């Protein structure tokens, strides 16, 4: 058994976001398949199952146009069709592999889900991928380091001498601000008697962007 | 109604420990209870179902059972290179669905404090010529976490939006955390001292860095 | 019931009632139609007046029948690879159950004194339980689509029966006749009347 | 409002096991909670006291802990030779008092049928001589018990105040009951043949003994 996909785009609210998993190695004809999100401090939530046999898919109480489900045998992969994401809505997408068959509303007390592999992850979001503008940052043993800005969305990687340094280099949490803007923040740590003489770079990669800034950090004047 | 679950758990290892799921009387007993647990950075994975079968691929470590209105789940020892919350989950006649619980921490039982030491990161000439000033101070080589770090201005403190980000575990068995503030180059050059403070709940420094070098 | 025998061959069709063919012969008026699905272990025991798993918790038989089961193997349509549970059957009844009528309930069962209001006690079990259709199991383990027919007498004039051999037509010979309900003798002619539409 | 508890548990040796106290805000939480345990035959004593400490006089075997409104006692394995209820004790703040739970029963996991053997003790004359008419009929050699025994003329049932004492534990692994039944002389000899039948789940047998001999 195997749940392989990619992960989700990040989508605006009033859009359509789309996530599914290969199935392989059974026939897609007896496993009703689940959707569930891992909501962060909470427990988690149910809105229906998938049945690929007949038209029998039913909903939950709260949930009665939200998702919309759509099938497909010649793949044998379930479809999503999202509509008006919120702000509730930052969690990882699973694809719940449950085992046996039920249709009527006594059975379903008797299945547990089968396996977890590889989820997606599909968020609201008010800002978007944009190009990054950022700027080198003055340092204060020493310490120095550059912080990234005006990037969508997370994450990004900090590399220090072209990546021939990996002690004391820690992606610290970024936090989220008011204009939906991140900040990853990344330190290295030298001995005072070199902060101005030995030229020190950081290399910032941004994915969807295709962009790579090459900052060098200096004093402040 | 909604399946409610602790928050967290102590357990000294070498010991066993269990976790209550406190429920209803359509949703305990009449139907069968799940335990769910998921490793940080990876997928979930079924821990018991049916309440009496064992899945296979686990060997005979964990024990799950149900009485009446609260589920337990006996983890007889806990090893401290694996840390797992465990869901609860159950199904209700009304609701007609499934309903899941809040989740437990689970933590080993103390370690003496460290020496924090904290950085200023003041702007270089470059982030002041776009019209913008931010500043950013860093703590880390503290143990334990739980710190809230604050702006001061060495007269009075400034609120205009400052935000905080949560403790981090790292590599080396310590934690690390940042805090964030961005402002107007007016009020930047208002004042020519800028310091943040850390709250070590006992240790408490100053890191005085003038805005000019 | 032409065209009842073209559903694969079937499996147990003991009766003891009238045959197939003066089912054609004999006009109805009132027959039940009711199906289910049970294991292949537990049909042997539908019969009137046998002692079984299945024979006082989910359906019983009275003396007086006028009918018989038709049941046939079902493993390419009920059977998955994985699980199927949506067919149940029930085994935990306080008191007897009465021939031909239907029940439904979700409440558990209590064996004893000990008092259950929705709680799972070692006393009290639940009386709903589920099978399971693997092709792994072999024929004692498959379900069985069990359909069973009872004809009813003195409700009605009788209303239904299938066909009764419809033949060709022939002109200008002394031959038979009969109409519908008006049978007599005489010559087919072509009329000039006018008949109402009534 | 009143604790509850389940009113049994079965677990078997080998593995830990919990017993669960589902309570409310105002008792559970805010206030300790305190776990009875007590001997059959003999008299109480405390498992844990302040969720956290254990007593003197207990060897590092039990555990207990509250985790908001369910309180939970881990039971590390369980022997066969010591099978004790467990108690579970609050306090609340708006019936100023000690409020108790219901207890649980816990128990070891099967052992084979056996034969139940009964027997039937027609009165002598001396009972008859005092206008009375009593006839009592013991079942024993069973494994295991909840039997139910009924009198029976071999022609109706007769209910004249019915009565069956609980099963009782002897000390050759085994089980036994009485019945008792007590009528007037002359309905005494209205009939010629009096017996009674036991419920082994199973197992049923008649012991028909005449009133002659």
């Amino acid at each position: 058994v195997q749940l392989v996909q990619s992960g989700a785009e990040v989508k605006k609210p009033g859009a359509s976001v789309k996530v599914s998993c290969k199935a392989s190695g059974y026939i897609f004809s007896d496993y009703n398949i689940h959707w569930v999100r891992q909501a962060p401090g909470q427990g988690l939530e149910w809105m229906g199952w998938i049945s690929p046999d007949s038209d029998d898919t039913n909903y939950a109480q709260s949930f009665q146009g939200r998702v919309t489900m759509t099938r497909d045998t010649s793949i044998t992969t379930v479809y999503m069709e999202l509509s008006s994401l919120r702000s509730d809505d930052t969690a990882v997408y699973f694809c719940a592999r449950s085992v046996g068959y039920c249709s009527l509303n006594s059975c379903q007390r008797w299945m547990w889900f089968d396996t977890w592999g590889q989820g997606a992850l599909v968020t609201v979001s008010s800002a978007s991928t944009k190009g990054p503008s950022v700027f080198p940052l003055a340092p204060s043993t020493a310490a120095l380091g550059c912080l990234v800005k005006d990037y969508f969305p997370e994450p990004v990687t900090v590399s220090w001498n072209s990546g021939a340094l990996t002690s004391g280099v820690h992606t610290f949490p970024a936090v989220l601000q008011s204009s939906g803007l991140y900040s990853l923040s990344s330190v290295v740590t030298v001995p005072s008697s070199s902060l101005g003489t030995q030229t020190y770079i950081c290399n910032v990669n941004h994915k969807p962007s295709n962009t790579k800034v090459d900052k060098k950090v200096e004093p402040k004047s | 109604p909604v399946l409610t679950q602790p928050p967290s758990a102590s357990g000294p290892p070498g010991q066993s420990v269990s976790i209550s799921c406190s429920g209803s009387r359509s949703n305990i007993g009449t139907n069968f209870v799940y335990w769910y647990q998921q490793l940080p950075g990876a997928a979930p994975k079924l821990l018991i179902y049916k309440n009496d079968q064992r899945p296979s691929g686990v060997p005979e470590r964990f024990f799950g059972s149900k009485s009446g209105t609260s589920a337990s789940l006996a983890i007889s020892g806990l090893r401290s290179e694996d840390e797992v919350d465990y869901y609860c989950a159950a199904w209700d006649d009304s609701l007609s669905g499934h309903v899941f619980g809040a989740g437990t921490k689970v933590t080993v039982l103390g370690q003496p404090k460290a020496a924090p030491s904290v950085t200023l990161f003041p702007p270089s000439s470059e982030e002041l010529q776009a019209n913008k000033a931010t500043l950013v101070c860093l703590i880390s080589d503290f143990y334990p976490g739980a710190v809230t770090v604050a702006w001061k201005a060495d007269s009075s403190p400034v609120k205009a939006g400052v935000e905080t980000t949560t403790p981090s575990k790292q590599s080396n068995n310590k934690y690390a955390a940042s805090s964030y503030l961005s402002l107007t180059p007016e009020q930047w050059k208002s004042h020519r001292s800028y310091s943040c403070q850390v709250t070590h709940e006992g240790s408490t420094v100053e890191k005085t860095v003038a805005p000019t070098e | 019931y032409s065209v009842l025998y073209n559903f694969a061959p079937f499996f147990a069709f003991k009766c003891y009632g009238v045959s197939p063919t003066k089912l054609n012969d004999l006009c109805f008026t009132n027959v039940y139609a009711d199906s289910f699905v049970i294991r292949g272990n537990e049909v042997s025991q539908i019969a009137p007046g046998q002692t079984g798993n299945i024979a006082d918790y989910n359906y019983k038989l009275p003396d007086d029948f006028t009918g018989c089961v038709i049941a046939w193997n079902s493993n390419k349509l009920d059977s998955k690879v994985g699980g199927n549970y949506n067919y149940l059957y029930r085994l935990f009844r306080k008191s007897n159950l009465k021939p031909f009528e239907r029940d439904i309930s979700t409440e558990i069962y209590q064996a004893g004194n000990k008092p259950c209001n929705g709680v799972a006690g070692f006393n009290c079990y639940f009386p709903l339980r589920s099978y399971g259709f693997r092709p792994t199991y072999g024929v004692g383990h498959q379900p069985y689509r069990v359909v069973v027919l009872s004809f009813e007498l003195l409700h009605a004039p009788a209303t239904v029966c299938g066909p009764k051999k419809s033949t060709n037509l022939v002109k200008n010979k002394c031959v038979n006749f009969n109409f519908n309900g008006l049978t007599g003798t005489g010559v087919l002619t072509e009329s000039n009347k006018k008949f109402l539409p009534f």
